[PDB]
DNA sequence: GGTCGTGACTGGGAAAACCCTGG
DNA sequence: CCAGGGTTTTCCCAGTCACGACC
């Protein structure tokens, strides 16, 4: 029948499908390789153990274009990349003609041939174009002069308002005030920006020209790491672009000619180092899946309406909000202090008893009624006269603590409020007025040696510090990021940020308003780190004019409002390993109630009409490293306790490693994942000690090390679990060039083993099963494109958070794009089976658990983002309909495993 | 809850509360069948009334505060009889069984009401109102008075709640964008003179009809009361309250004639008054002192003298206090007390009242300069000569904000 | 005769300008007079609180030795105005004819005994928190109580009124001596704002239970009507209301500790806003101009708001700065600068004083080129120019000078 | 590792002040 | 007795030091 097994009676691939992927003929390990490998399961313990046998699928797929699987989708993704290709090989022979000696001051684009003559061009049409742009932030988010060589003539772009004087036009941001630029294809200089000034990429029907990326091709093939990029700046070390920020617009007029010259050597420089290293991009990356895949992630796509703009200006009031109750809370604080000193009292309290307290002196008939009270105004006035005495200057409030006058605003200035007006949270006086305790000691301050805790056991440790001779105290320092060589700064940090969530830093007396503030800055710790870049997004709002005739003719267009769209200017490979690193919104975060303005995902949504389908690629990285063990240690599926834990593996039932390190170690469910990615990234024992020291401190160093080396010697072995993959990696890096096994495209030269030899191990280690996900997101874009120009399914690529894949669709096809994307799942472990030589595949691992369709943009369909700053939620303030999740069943049922319109 | 009780017995002690400890009780002082409030409590009452009357009507162009008659009269909560009619009724021996239930019968169906809900005051005076504002839309019509509410007694009660309304008339397009804009106004109103703005919540209901308000409460350390309501009750009541043609139930937004919505708000004032009783004290050597915010302290001088000279000090104090007063602040005339308490006992009793600043005025202002002032946030003495002092006063008022 | 059109033109104005609302069958001068109107418009709430707020200066504010009290809408049964009813219990009640004659006027009495009632004075409950109050002003006699609000009284239906009431505990011995005081103070008070001070016409009079007093009264054309009533209790009160031990009924004057004497000071506040309203109509040479002259203190609205001729948001702007400058001072204001259609400068001036604005700010473009603004004053309607920056000070500076005189 | 934020230590001409003094 | 000189004494703009968000 359909169901069949693999010799380790693991649920494998339908005989239909598998016939279908593979073609002909099946397989089964050697007698020895199969006895050792019986033999190594049982010496891990975990042979034996039952599978529930979960449904087959019986679903007629698409026939593939080519015998072998691997050809055929080269042959696709040539195809994909043809008119690309062209263009790039017209590029390499592209002429480069020599400097035009006037540049004309014209609206738009002027061209400027041979001899620099001034030619009004409004759309410039060259095949292959060489890009870059000059943003003038000093006029809001518009910027001014762009540049573009080309095989016929200089082409300049400058902007509106730069021909004109001042001028006023409309407010917030249109796409009127940006470059109106067969296939096109842009390389350039971060053409994130140039994508941002182009107007060709914002229309929700998508669009032909593509951008190659000069940063992602020279992270490609020559880029650096942080720590190798940070070293070479320290032993290299052993003005127009700051006037042009700061040039407004009548100085931007008025150094032309020299900012002009600039632009002109960069993009002749940059020209001269791609077309030299196109061939290098183009060996160091054989496959076309490569350019493709880049092609398609290079223009990720947000919607946005007006509701994002709430999101923006309510948020950063209710920051102004909790700011203010935040300061209200200390300011309380204060004046407790003051009774502290009736009688001295002060002088018995543990925190705020080594301040500036002492006292300052001073230095130096109706007749009757009317008359009583003139003669009593007369006096009062007198009394008033008595004003020749006193200091003219005067003492700042005598008699006070003098630590509560240096937070007292002075009575002259007219920056004057109640109270404590002056002091803020970082101030050395708010944490001994927050009396805080560090798990039942108190906080101690010192200029010689930082902060740290004061334990009544003078007459185990952290960093003693006998000099330090408080009486009857051991005062032991705080803990930091950088060891204790390293002294800590104001106590609400970043990295005290965790330690402040787990109750190791809390007041106790005054349970209101002293776990108050602590709260409050716990909450706004994200949109206080945030707020300058989530303000700083360039939203582009979309013309109804060119808007699809899909939400036109929708009843449930918005006319009174406009919508538009954000463009993630996000490197594609921007870093070692190529992967998609942004700070802003590609980050690991999720709204909570206790990060404000955490709904930052909450505001990416549909056009009517339209929807998201979102793929979360579950376990990718894992069962990347799990099929690598697999592979190096005999060549199919759960090979290793490790591989057979990847295939038998349930959170419920706790089989996974996580239970089990949970229960061996003892730490929290984020830190066993951190600890287990690290060891799969190619944690060192010194990296598993200070990764040990990072987290719950109930353990020494001696317990942490020995726990370390126990835990070592059971995953890795003698080196076990998981130390096949290892040693797979050790023989990709003794190779002359390091090839990975699912493409081969050589990592950047900093890390050729050929002038580093057996060091920065750990690197190239995560850089395997990274560039892994790489090709995975790049073969499921392809294979996305490839069926939406084979089935003539609507959609357009959206964005690729790190794991996640998120599509947007069209209403009309949402179920058919989503089992799409199920067969896309499906070749896509069957390419890494055919990138690692396996001759079968696991039911369970070829299709996702679910996938999700919506109308928002959420990790899952069943939170509403209940946020400080969307208190009520999507629900109540924007009535957005919840989404639906779907399995391969649900989609063949409601489908009939059909690949047209019925 | 003993600091619950132990703040009553200080609200029933220094005047904030009238009444005994008998109906020093939850239901009672939380139901508006209060037994009054003392003197301090009624200028509690005026400065939020005040605060409110600059927040809604000063500070916004389209508000026109409105006043309607105090009972709603028959034909038609509670009902109101005579007691001439009712006297002439039951002296008339005469009468049968039959007339005394025909007139029983009348005065059921022709009994006016004491009102409950101020829409019915907006439904009447809108077209007035209308051509009143020269058919400008959106506005309101705003008023702050005392409501009569059934008392649901487990053990015929009637219970007065002091209560501020606004209908605001709006076109119905952006009827949401306006409800949503007043939650935030009136939540910002109600979280600005608080030590802890956390206890006041927000939730949203819905209504029979679809309709969908939002409801405002505070975490009493007994569990949370209702202080302000809001209910967009769209267009049916104006409907029902003027039937016919719809030439006068009409207006105009930008350039298109439309028919107005209605918006509500309705805030229990007492409510809120005990509420910011229970926000200023907050439950070492404790001090029983009531930390009010510096714009509601019904008191806000405390004037006071010492021994000696007491002719010529209590010119000077008699003066203060009237230049104080011509200056629009409150002063507590505690000079004349001559059955002389100690510093630290007048101090504990001026600072249960919530009394912002105490000055001392004694022999050595009459000697050269110098009056003591205690801040209440602070407990620490000051210096200062008269003549600037006054200024300090309003600056600090002015500094609310 | 035509006085009365001249009134009825003003009661027009009220309906046109919103200080009374109402329709013209309702426009009776004893409707007027007894409290049976609708209610007045929210130009004549601004006048009743402005009333209220001078009055609340005058009394509670400049004294060392009276506070201010708030007695509730209803009295509690058992008691000895309408009676409070709950419905449901009497229409269930009502919903039985089995109960012969006398069961029913018997339990229409056992109800009428346990009624609550709205109330007619503001006297009981002061009356109720005396011993309250004199455990906390430490005895020192004379002392007092007052309060400003609604009372309901039936006429020959149920009429609202607002009256402020002061209570007065006094010595025995000072009781004329205070009353005298009272008397003046009340009588100065009245005369201090209406053009006719002499109109104001203050009598003596005593009770059947020999109870000293006196009435004032204004006279509209139609003849005297009352404005505000003092009176004496006597002693027998404060044993009514508290039965039993006196010296805890004792307030001192010196040592001598006595059962303190209550004087009453009720008046009415809406009848007396309809004879300012009467005061302030004048007629200034078919139709004369007529003219809402109140005073200063009591006027509505000061300060009006217009535009020019030249740019329509920069004229906005600044009017709009004006405004919110206006606000921040605390004088009242009237931004009706959004009429496009606009009428005559003659008919925008004649509106703007059938609304008692006193005085009416024009915006041009001048103000632009230098901060001028024009200024038209109400009596004389003379038109200045003041710069921009001090026409605020200039009404603080009207206001405070007409307070001091 | 390097860069630009915030807040503590301090410190030197100066504005006023005090003590003493010349005439 | 009224202005001036020697010494106090902070005072306030400014510099100088450290560490935490960012590149």
């Amino acid at each position: 029948g359909q169901l069949r097994h693999n010799p380790l009676d693991i649920q494998m691939l339908s005989r239909g499908l598998h016939e279908q992927i593979f073609g002909q003929g099946g397989e089964m390990p050697g007698e020895a390789a199969v006895r050792r490998s019986v033999e190594h399961l049982q010496k891990h313990g975990l042979w034996g153990q039952p599978a529930v046998p979960l449904p087959d699928v019986e679903l007629r797929l698409p026939p593939l274009y080519g015998d072998n699987l691997d050809q055929h989708f080269r042959l696709l993704a040539q195809k994909q990349s043809l008119p690309y290709l062209e263009a790039a090989n017209l590029l390499l022979q592209a002429q480069l003609p020599p400097k035009p000696p006037a540049w004309a001051w014209a609206e738009g684009w002027t061209r400027y041939g041979p001899e620099g003559e001034a030619v009004p061009v409004a759309i410039p049409e060259e095949r292959a174009l060489v890009f870059a742009v000059a943003v003038c932030l000093a006029e809001g988010t518009c910027p001014t002069l762009a540049v573009a060589i080309s095989p016929s003539a200089w082409y300049s772009w400058c902007s509106q308002r730069l021909v004109e004087e001042r001028y006023s036009w409309t407010s917030q941001l249109s796409p009127a005030d940006l470059i109106p630029l067969q296939e096109q294809l842009v390389v350039g200089h971060n053409v994130s920006f140039d994508r941002a000034h182009i107007r060709e990429q914002y229309l929700i029907q998508g669009s032909r020209m593509r951008f190659l990326d000069t940063m992602s091709m020279h992270m490609a093939i020559s880029g650096l790491s942080s720590f190798q990029r940070s070293l070479w700046i320290a032993a290299k070390q052993g003005e127009p672009r700051e006037l042009f920020v700061k040039g407004t617009m009548k100085d931007i007029r008025e150094n032309f000619q020299d900012l002009m010259q600039y632009c002109a050597q960069d993009v002749w420089a940059t020209h001269e180092v791609f077309q030299q290293q196109l061939p290098l991009f183009l060996e160091r990356c054989p496959h076309p899946v490569t350019l493709a895949g880049m092609l398609e992630m290079g223009v990720s796509y947000l919607p946005v309406n007006q509701n994002w703009e709430r999101y923006l200006a309510e948020a950063q009031g209710t920051y102004e909000e909790l700011q203010r109750e935040m300061k209200k809370s200390l300011m309380d604080l204060a004046n407790d202090a003051c009774q502290l000193l009736s009688g001295e009292r002060y002088k018995e309290d543990p925190w705020l008893w080594d301040l500036e307290w002492d006292l300052q002196e001073f230095k130096q008939s109706e007749e009757e009624e009317f008359q009583q009270d003139v003669m009593a105004r007369a006096c009062l006035q007198k009394l008033k006269g008595t004003t020749e005495l006193l200091p003219k200057r005067p003492q700042h409030l005598p008699g006070h603590p003098g630590w509560y006058r240096k937070l007292c605003p002075r009575l002259d200035d007219p920056a004057w409020t109640p109270g404590p007006s002056l002091l803020s949270l970082q101030m050395r006086v708010t944490p001994k007025l927050m009396a805080l305790t560090w798990d039942g000691f108190p906080l101690h301050y010192s200029e010689r040696h930082g902060w740290g805790y004061l334990v009544p056991g003078r007459r185990h440790g952290n960093g003693p510090y006998n000099d330090v001779d408080i009486p009857g105290c051991w005062f032991f320092k705080l803990p930091h990021k950088d060891g204790n060589s390293c002294n800590v700064g104001s106590p609400f940090a970043k990295d005290f940020l965790p330690k402040m969530e787990d109750g190791t830093l809390q007041a106790g007396p005054g349970g209101a308003s002293g776990p108050r503030a602590l709260e409050i800055n716990k909450m706004i710790s994200f949109w206080r780190n945030a707020h300058k870049r989530i303000s700083s997004q360039m939203v582009v709002w979309l013309p109804r004019s060119a808007l699809p005739r899909a939400v036109i003719r929708h009843p449930d267009y918005d006319e009174e409002g406009l919508y538009g769209a954000i463009l993630p200017q996000v490197v594609t490979a921007g870093t070692i390993t190529r992967r998609a690193v942004e700070p802003t919104w590609l980050t690991a975060s999720n709204a909570r109630p206790d990060r404000v303005g955490s709904e930052l995902k909450a505001m990416v949504q549909a056009p009517p009409g339209y929807t998201l389908v979102g793929a979360d690629v579950d376990s990718q990285e894992l069962w990347i490293a799990a099929v690598l063990g697999d592979a190096h240690f005999a060549g199919m599926h759960g090979c290793t306790a490790f591989g057979w834990m990847t295939l038998q593996g349930r959170k419920s039932r706790g089989t996974d490693l996580h239970s089990k390190t949970a229960t061996t170690v003892g730490i929290s469910r984020e830190h066993a994942k951190i600890f287990n990615y690290g060891r799969i990234y190619g944690a060192g024992q010194p990296f598993a000690e200070r990764l040990l020291m990072q987290f719950n401190h109930r353990l020494t160093q001696q317990e942490a090390a020995e726990k370390a080396q126990q835990m070592y010697a059971a995953t890795k072995g003698l080196r076990g679990t998981e130390s096949e993959m290892f040693n797979k990696l050790e023989s990709i890096a003794t190779s002359d060039i390091p090839r990975t096994p699912v493409l081969g495209c050589c990592i950047s030269r900093a890390l050729e083993p050929s002038a580093v030899q057996e060091e920065f191990m750990t690197s190239r280690v995560n850089w395997v099963v990274q560039s892994s996900a790489v090709d995975y997101l790049h073969l499921m874009l392809v294979a996305m494109k490839w069926l939406f120009e084979e089935f003539a399914i609507d959609g357009r690529f959206c964005i690729s958070i790190h794991d996640e894949v998120r599509y947007l669709v069209r209403e009309e096809d949402r179920y058919r794009a989503a089992l799409a994307l199920q067969i896309t799942n499906l070749l896509t472990r069957c390419m890494f089976a055919y990138k690692l030589g396996l001759n079968d595949l696991p039911q369970s691992v070829a299709f996702f658990s679910a996938v999700d369709i919506d109308r928002c943009l959420r990790k899952e369909v069943t939170m509403d983002c209940k946020t400080p700053s969307n208190p009520t939620g999507m629900e109540r303030r924007y009535g957005i309909p919840q989404g639906e999740a779907l399995d391969i069943y649900q989609i063949i049922e409601l489908t009939k495993g059909s690949l047209e319109k019925r | 809850g003993e600091g619950s009780e132990a703040l009553l017995e200080i609200c029933q002690r220094r005047h904030f509360l009238s009444g005994s400890k008998q109906q020093l009780s939850r239901d009672s002082l939380l139901s508006g069948c209060h037994p009054g409030f003392g003197p301090l409590g009624v200028e509690l009452r005026k400065n939020l009334a005040a605060e409110w009357w600059t927040s809604v009507v000063v500070f916004r162009e389209q508000v026109f505060p409105v006043d309607a008659l105090h009972h709603k009269p028959g034909p038609l909560a509670f009902r109101l009889v005579s007691a001439e009619t009712l006297r002439e009724i039951l002296q008339d021996k005469e009468l049968s069984k039959e007339q005394l239930v025909a007139f029983l019968e009348n005065v059921l169906k022709t009994s006016g009401k004491l009102r409950e809900n101020l829409l019915h005051g907006a439904l009447e005076h809108y077209v007035n109102c209308l051509d009143l504002v020269n058919k400008r839309l959106p506005y309101g019509l705003a008023q702050i008075g005392v409501c009569f509410h059934p008392v649901f007694d487990t053990k015929k009660s009637i219970g007065e709640k002091t209560e501020a309304s606004l209908v605001w008339f709006t076109p119905p397009r952006t009827s949401n964008q306006w409800l949503d804009f007043w939650l935030r106004h009136r939540l910002q109103w109600w979280r600005k003179f608080a030590m802890s703005p956390s206890n006041f919540s927000s939730s949203d209901c819905q209504d029979e009809e679809g309709r969908k308000g939002n409801k405002l409460y505070y975490n009493f350390p007994w569990g949370k009361e209702l202080i302000e309501t809001l209910w967009n009750l769209g267009d049916h009541e104006l409907l029902h309250m003027y039937p016919g043609n719809v030439s006068k139930l009409h207006g105009r937004d930008g350039r298109k004639n439309v028919v107005p919505c209605v918006l509500s708000v309705n805030g229990d004032l007492d409510r809120g008054m005990l509420a910011y009783l229970y926000d200023s004290f907050q439950l070492n050597l404790h001090r029983k002192v009531l930390k009010l915010h510096p714009c509601l302290a019904p008191i806000k001088v405390a004037l006071d003298v010492g021994r000696g000279p007491t002719l010529e000090l209590r010119q000077v104090c008699q003066g203060l206090f009237n230049e104080l007063l011509e200056n629009g602040i409150s002063v507590w005339p505690g000079y004349l007390e001559t059955m002389q308490s100690s510093l630290e006992q007048l101090y504990s009793k001026y600072d249960e009242m919530s009394i912002l600043f105490t000055v001392l005025v004694t022999e050595t202002t009459l000697e050269n300069g110098l009056i003591h002032l205690r801040s209440r946030d602070t407990t620490m003495k000051e210096m200062m000569h008269i003549s600037k002092l006054k200024d300090f006063l309003i600056k600090y008022i002015s500094s609310a904000k």
